[PDB]
């Protein structure tokens, strides 16, 4: 998930400007990085291509060689003069409104002829990575799905217990703590607290009335025949444990 | 174009101020060589002739 | 035109490879002249 999603975010800053820049690079073939004139590149709007040659206008008219040639998805306006020319003419062309093409990855990071040789290479090898790598997840969740939601149920269980266990109290020779029990429960928790060490004292306390009785849980315990209107009766809160049981009123 | 041809003439620039650079400086090198063989065909010379002289004197006094 | 630019290059590479072979030529010919004069030198302080 670090590579394939790399992987996308790499396919799709690529397929948006393979053909500009396969296209610039076409059109400057005679100078790729050549020491005297910096290549301003503009993938720009439609015919307002006079807007923006307006600072070439300003800078060398019968030289400095800026146009947009074809690929009208986006006029591909390329200025070429020198270095500091071209800077100045690009900074009055901002002015007028322009950009050059410095984007994350090889292609606004390196010459243009190489760049667009890799954006090749991207373009001809991701669907491939794209197929196998979703073949490879599938296979991984398949075989491995049973087992990690398995230790993630052993993972919950095992916190469950530890954050548990601090609702307790005990000095240094043993322990002691509370808890509720509904009636119903009664002989389960009887035989299962049975297998301990002399069978360690249990106290089934009647609980305390009414009085100071607000801590109680509360449970329904309806007959199966009214039993399925729980959720119904539950969307609303809960009694106090000695509120009338509301429930079989409703069916 | 124009800047085609301002960029040519500034190779051209350049190619000529390599090459009279190179003229000065080999000019300069033959230049200190032939005084260094000038001033040493001074030297020699001149102890060769003044050992000739003292070894006549020396002759002449035995 | 995009032949024109790189035959430019082109060319302009060579002008600066025939001015480096120039520049050589000279260095070479110095070194030789020097050689020359030494040779004089000392055949004619051996003669001497």
């Amino acid at each position: 998930t670090r590579q394939k999603q790399e992987l996308e975010e790499e396919l799709a800053l690529a397929q948006a400007y393979l053909e500009p820049l396969e296209r610039l690079a076409a059109l400057a073939h005679g100078l790729d990085k050549s020491p005297f004139l910096r290549v301003i590149p503009f993938l720009l709007t439609e015919k307002e291509l006079p807007l923006v040659e307006e600072a070439l206008r300003k800078a060398l008219e019968d030289r400095y060689l800026l146009a947009h040639e074809a690929y009208a998805g986006g006029v591909a306006a390329l200025v070429v003069v020198h270095r500091k020319e071209v800077d100045q003419a690009k900074a009055a062309l901002s002015r007028a409104g322009v950009a050059e093409l410095r984007l994350p990855g090889a292609l606004g990071e390196l010459p243009l002829s190489e760049a667009a040789r890799r954006l090749k290479e991207r373009a001809e090898a991701a669907p491939r990575e794209l197929s196998e790598v979703r073949q490879h997840l599938a296979k991984l969740a398949r075989e491995s799905a049973s087992t990690l939601q398995s230790l993630w149920t052993r993972a919950q269980d095992e916190v469950a217990r530890l954050k548990a266990l601090e609702e307790l109290a005990s000095g240094r020779f043993g322990f002691a703590l509370l808890g509720y029990v509904p009636v119903k429960a009664k002989p389960k928790v009887e035989e299962a607290l049975a297998r301990h060490k002399e069978s360690v004292v249990y106290a089934f306390e009647p609980v305390d009335e009414h009085h100071e009785a607000d801590r109680i849980p509360v449970v329904l315990d309806n007959p199966p025949w009214a039993k399925p209107f729980e959720l119904l009766v539950s969307f609303l809160n809960t009694p106090k444990y000695g509120t009338f049981d509301p429930t079989p009123v409703v069916p | 174009s124009k800047l085609e041809a301002i960029l040519s003439q500034e190779v051209e620039a350049e190619i000529q101020a390599l090459l009279q650079e190179a003229e000065a400086k080999a000019e300069a090198v033959k230049r200190e060589a032939e005084e260094k063989a000038k001033a040493l065909l001074q030297a020699r010379e001149r102890a060769l002739e003044a050992q000739y002289r003292a070894a006549l004197r020396r002759a002449e006094s035995a | 035109l995009i032949k024109s630019l790189a035959e430019k290059e082109k060319q302009l590479l060579e002008r600066l490879e025939a001015a480096k072979k120039e520049a050589e030529e000279r260095v070479k010919r110095a070194e030789a002249e020097a050689k020359a004069l030494l040779e004089e030198a000392e055949a004619k302080a051996k003669a001497l």
